[PDB]
């Protein structure tokens, strides 16, 4: 039973299925700073904008 | 308001003269007469009825996850992340929440 640096490397297919998700969570997050700043997410909680 | 003197440079407070009220002050003769009106408009900041808190809409916000549960069969599943140090060394601990009509909470 032995662990060597092969074990833990990131597949060629899977370094393209986290890009997409960092950019859309790049796209969807850069897009709530304007939106606070026109003035909108309507807030269930009781709490401030920020 | 803050109101002072002219001729001395002190303050006045108003109380009764002879015939009418007066704007007196104690360092400096000095009398102002008391005419048809004088007012302030002041706002104080009123109150505002604060929000309902609780209920599915404010666990909307937090990412829920797709795995059983051992109480009523349902893929139903809250999962919460949390550090803690053990008695050995520190191991990344997880919370468990039913989102059916019993809705429990468990630590794992
Ligand atoms: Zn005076
Ligand atoms: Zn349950």
């Amino acid at each position: 039973f032995s662990i060597g640096i092969g074990d833990v490397t990131p597949g060629q297919g899977l370094l393209k299925a986290k890009y997409e998700l960092l950019n859309a969570g790049y796209k969807k997050c850069d897009e709530y700073i304007e939106a606070l700043n026109t003035g909108k997410l309507q807030q269930q909680p009781g709490c401030t904008a920020e | 308001m803050l109101l002072f003197c002219p001729g001395c440079g002190n303050g006045l407070i108003v109380e009764e003269g002879q015939r009418c009220h007066r704007f007196s002050c104690n360092t400096c003769p000095y009398v102002h007469n008391i005419t048809r009106k004088v007012t302030n408009r002041k706002y104080p900041k009123l109150k505002e009825v604060d929000d309902v808190l609780g209920g599915a809409a404010a666990w909307e916000n937090v990412d829920s996850t797709a795995e059983s549960c051992p109480k009523c069969e349902h893929p139903r599943a809250y999962f919460m992340q949390l550090q803690t140090r053990s008695a050995d060394e520190p191991m990344t601990t997880f919370y468990k929440c039913c989102n059916a009509q019993c809705g429990h909470r468990w630590r794992d």
